[PDB]
RNA sequence: GUCCGACUUUAUGUCGCGCACUGGUUUUCAACCGGAUCUUUCCUUCUGGCUAACCUGUACUCCUUGUGGGUGCAGGCGAACC
């Protein structure tokens, strides 16, 4: 219930059950959930997109219970892993539309306040991302990198 | 008070406690098996689902988005998992 | 953000002994933890808990039977010498006939005159009595 | 066929249960297409207070998932053979020891190579053909660890009487005792 | 490192009075003495084999190394030839019972025959006055990535 | 407690809370104290044979004396489902 | 066992502090400190000493059949130390 960029208190979140095993009534096998995920992701489809199709299109709970591993790290095993974690991309996406309200219009002072929050979250996973070896330390980020990715 | 056996509580004490307060976290979302009007390929459907689902083998949407759990289409049929 | 989970343990310990429920929920429930209760039983100041797994770090569920008056953490781990520890004896232990100042050595988690016949010390971690 | 299906024969006791599989490979039309590539890994039995034996077979770990697979069939048609015989199949482990301070970095353990991983990964097997739902422990005030075992009451009835002999197998394993709880 | 044909500057370098036969048949380029520190420090390949001189080298230079040894971690390779280790350690003030992590950087002397980048961590020892900062030596590098060993993905 | 020579010196042994393990006051005019009247097994009285119930009125303040008298008196065998171990 | 206070110029059976000074510790006792160890249980291990030593094994024997007891010399325990 940290919540930096507010004052939430929210515990709001979802709990996996006890059994790391695959339930008994499910029929389908690991090879298989695999090709479906590495045909998911050949759509293009985010990973987070991908384990949500999973879970309701299919009786597929966890990629790590059923296939022994989770989707991202699946995702390295057959080299197709995107540049940049779809978390950092969302909010840089995000962060490039915020900074397009800002130049159509000027007296949104307040959301100013916004982008230095959001900013502020981008240092910090750019901090963390760098220390344990995902982006090359070369990496930085003002405005125009963000255009030239997402775009 | 002053004593229970929370180890060994009461199982409605517990069905009345929503999620992470219990002994284990346990979720209370479950599966159904459902028929489709169209076709009778009988899918797997979560309970909590979001995507507004259509069968795989002939678009019809089945499952419709909401804040808590996803309502179904008014079409098919469903039995527990 | 728990930080120190055996202070939180026993804060809730003492919480609801003051209070007497005969029974308390610890939430972190960490090796330290447990390895402070099976001390804190084998001196006779408390009855039979119980460990909880849930594939992450577990629960706690510690019976009261009373005789415990307070638990207590030093949440800075003061580095002290083997002549030292008596004087935290003097600063904590309701008396010098009783009571336990519970430290951590390279032998492990010990009550104090545990630490001082196998004359040993290491570092500070709480106190009962 | 004996000789390929243990990899090294002393103890006459293994070539005999050999014998028995032998026999399951002898009815073909369904409990075959599989049974070919079953091995042995230096049985062991395991006495049982009260008379009773649990018998220990051992797997390299290899396909135990195929053993899991058509387990229960070869377990019944085990025990009927082998008569007043238990038989528990074990995932056999060349465990690991912890590095110390003093031993020199030996190509840090993976935590697969831990005491907690096989005992786990032994109890989840111990009663295979049912999920352990939770575990508990208690500490004695002499000072004796006890763990206790929650199995889940749906799909009990497929041993409802070997408990004895998992506290048995279990505790001359290791040690550390057991006495399981059913749910309702 | 002396930076690509070491024979560069007004002056040759020549290991001091080692003799360089023009009168054997043998067209051996040169006499390289060398030696070990010793302390169960090895020296390293490619000093026995190098062309540098560095006269302040522990193993080919003439500097003698004695006394103390130390561990630290490499904070700044600009300055030439030579290396500055910083060294992070805790302090105990009485007053609080508590212990305190200051700094103190010396400056240490790198042969040609070591790969040095910032934020190595390296034995260093004990030597002659070198230089008004430099009265250490580097021995070896253990560290030489830290984490960087690994950099490419794939599998 | 004890003399060296090995004689109780101390004065008062305290009595202890039946209800929540603790010592009893002697000024905190609250402790309470419940005789319980054992009867025999056709229905009389028994004076001079009874139980006693000591309950600091700790409990008596917080409020739970209650489910701390029913747990005593189930446990101890002399009062019939009252009190649930687990509730 | 040594023996000490009640018993006074001197001493003992007897009553006593049920050992005032010293052992066996299987008297069951309790510990608590290690040490060896069986743990799927490393306590870094070789390259050589030196072999400390006895699974050694050579004559088998000083000798009551009897392991009560050892000089001995290639495999071979090193951890007793280099
Ligand atoms: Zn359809």
């Amino acid at each position: 219930m940290g919540r930096m960029h507010s004052k939430g208190k929210g515990m709001s979140s979802s709990a996996i059950p006890y059994s790391r095993n695959a339930p008994a009534w499910f029929k389908g096998s690991s090879d298989g959930v695999v090709e479906q995920i590495i045909k998911y992701a050949r759509k293009g489809l985010t990973p987070s997109q991908i384990g949500v199709l999973l879970r309701d299109a299919h009786g597929v709970t966890q990629a790590k219970v059923i296939t022994g591993n989770k989707i991202l790290r699946i995702l390295k095993s057959n080299g197709l892993a995107p540049e940049i974690p779809e978390d950092l991309y969302f909010l840089i996406k995000k962060a490039v539309s915020v900074r397009k309200h800002l130049e159509r219009n000027r007296k949104d002072k307040d959301a100013k306040f916004r982008l230095i929050l959001i900013e502020s979250r981008i240092h910090r996973l750019a901090r963390y991302y760098r220390t344990v070896s995902v982006l090359p330390p070369n990496w930085k980020y003002e405005s125009a990198t963000a255009s030239a990715l997402v775009n | 008070v002053l004593v229970q056996d929370l180890l060994h509580p009461t199982a409605a004490s517990e069905a009345r406690k929503h999620k992470l307060k219990t002994l284990v976290q346990s979720p209370r979302s479950h599966f159904l098996d459902v028929k489709c009007p169209g076709c009778l390929n009988i899918t797997t459907v979560f309970s909590h689902a979001q995507t507004a689902v259509t069968c795989e083998s002939c678009s019809t949407v089945l499952c419709t988005p909401t804040g808590g759990k996803a309502k179904l289409s008014e079409g098919t049929s469903f039995r527990r998992k | 953000t728990r930080t120190s989970v055996l202070a939180d343990a026993l804060n809730a310990i003492n919480n609801a002994e003051k209070t007497g429920k005969r029974q308390v929920l610890i939430r972190p429930s960490s090796k330290v933890i447990i390895k402070f209760l099976q001390v804190m039983q084998k001196h006779g100041y408390i009855g039979e808990f119980e460990y909880i797994d849930d594939h992450r770090s577990g629960k706690i569920v510690v019976q009261l039977n009373g005789r415990l008056n307070k638990c207590g953490v030093i949440s800075p781990r003061f580095n002290v010498k083997i002549a030292d520890v008596e004087k935290w004896t003097a600063n904590l232990l309701p008396a010098r006939q009783f009571g336990y100042v519970i430290l951590t050595t390279s032998a492990g988690i010990m009550d104090h005159e545990e630490a001082h016949r196998k004359h040993v010390s290491g570092k500070i971690l709480g106190f009962v009595y | 066929p004996q000789a390929k299906i243990l990899s090294q024969a002393p103890t006459e006791l293994e070539l005999q249960v050999a014998q028995a599989f032998i026999d399951l490979e002898n009815n073909s039309p369904e409990l075959k297409a599989d049974l070919r590539a079953l091995q042995f890994k230096s049985i062991r039995e395991i006495e049982v207070a009260g008379g009773k034996k649990a018998l220990a077979v051992f797997v390299p770990v290899p396909s135990l998932a195929a053993y899991h697979k058509v387990q229960i069939k070869l377990t019944r048609e085990l025990e009927k053979k082998f008569q007043d015989r238990h038989v528990i199949f074990l995932a056999e482990r060349r465990i690991l020891p912890k590095p110390s301070r003093k031993s020199r970095q030996t190509q840090k353990r993976p935590r697969s190579r831990t005491l907690t991983a096989v005992h786990d990964k032994i109890l989840e097997d111990l009663v295979f053909p049912t999920e352990i739902v939770g575990k508990r422990v208690r500490y004695l005030v002499g000072g004796n660890k006890i763990q206790k075992i929650l199995l889940n009451s749906k799909d009990v009835q497929h041993i409802d009487n070997k408990l004895e002999s998992f506290q048995a197998v279990y505790n001359k394993l290791t040690g550390k005792q057991i006495v399981f709880e059913i749910p309702s | 490192s002396t930076e690509l044909t070491v024979q560069s500057e007004r002056a040759f370098q020549k290991q001091p009075h080692i003799f360089t036969n023009p009168k054997a048949k043998a067209n051996r380029k040169t006499k390289r003495w060398y030696k070990n520190v010793g302390l169960g420090f090895k020296t390293p390949k490619t000093a026995i084999e190098g062309s540098y001189i560095d006269k302040k080298c522990p193993f080919t230079g003439l500097v003698s190394i004695r006394g103390k040894i130390l561990t630290g971690t490499v904070v700044s390779t600009r300055m030439h030839r030579t290396i500055v280790i910083r060294r992070d350690y805790l302090h105990y003030v009485p007053k609080y019972n508590r212990y305190e992590k200051r700094h103190k950087n010396v400056p240490a002397h790198v042969s040609p025959a070591f790969r040095v980048q910032v934020g190595d961590i390296v034995t260093v020892g004990q030597c002659r006055p070198i230089s008004k900062t430099v009265r250490f030596n580097v021995l070896k590098v253990a560290s030489a990535t830290g984490k960087a060993n690994k950099q490419f993905a794939k599998f | 407690m004890e003399n060296d020579k090995g004689q109780l010196v101390e004065l008062y042994v305290p009595r202890k809370c039946s209800a929540t393990n603790r010592i009893i006051k002697a000024k905190d005019h609250s402790s309470v104290q419940i005789n319980i009247a054992q009867v025999d097994e056709e229905g009389r009285a028994i004076p001079g044979e009874y139980v006693t119930y000591a309950l600091s009125g700790y409990i008596r303040a917080r409020g739970e004396a209650d489910d701390s008298l029913n747990r005593l008196a189930q446990q101890d065998g002399l009062l019939k489902n009252v009190w649930s171990y687990s509730r």
